[PDB]
């Protein structure tokens, strides 16, 4: 994976509100000195989990998610990696949630390539008229403001030159879950 | 391969 930029793209952990820490096979796959950079789409909700992220990369960038504790987190960023420009944002300003209509705008108003967002706790990766957009699920599968049957996700972009390949980790049952998807800039 | 990256 020479040349290769691994992102880490996770969220909605809401430790310890809602949850103690992510699954044992999570924190397994998630070891020191493989990932370049951590996106958030925020709720850790406390400082334990911003320490935890560090010393997974040095490079962690957050946004503010509706019930994190530090109010200094960005509502939202984008950032270029590679050949992409990413947004990032928590996404319970998005109402729907997860609403296409309303995505496609944030895409258009951030101007990226790979729109990321949260709040459902519901994994999707998917492109959408070329463009692409992540929303990594909760780590921790909390539950959501509707409902309780959540799955534990994460997902990692793996970037080179204008191709990402999006891998998805899942605990389904109690066993990890991977899919590789792939995105192409034009 | 199995795990992605990861592994």
């Amino acid at each position: 994976m020479a040349g290769h930029r691994l992102v880490l793209v996770l969220g909605d952990l809401h430790i310890p509100h809602r949850c103690n820490s992510l699954p044992a096979k999570f924190k397994k796959l998630l070891v020191p000195g493989k990932i370049q950079h951590i996106l958030c789409t925020g709720n850790l909700c406390t400082k334990e989990s911003y320490d935890y992220l560090k010393t997974l990369a040095g490079d962690v960038h957050i946004v503010r998610g509706d019930f994190d504790e530090n109010l200094n987190y960005p509502e939202q960023k984008v950032v270029t990696v590679g050949q992409f420009k990413i947004g990032l944002i928590h996404g319970h300003q998005v109402i729907p949630w997860g609403d296409m209509a309303s995505l496609a705008l944030l895409q258009r108003q951030f101007d990226v390539d790979i729109l990321i967002s949260g709040h459902t706790h519901k994994f999707e990766a998917f492109e959408h008229e070329n463009k692409f957009y992540i929303n990594p699920g909760s780590a921790t599968g909390a539950y959501n403001a509707l409902e309780t049957n959540i799955i534990p996700s994460f997902v990692l972009m793996d970037i080179q030159a204008s191709t990402v390949v999006t891998y998805v980790y899942q605990l389904i049952g109690d066993d990890v879950k991977v899919e590789r998807i792939e995105y192409k800039k034009s | 391969d199995p795990l992605g990256p990861l592994g």
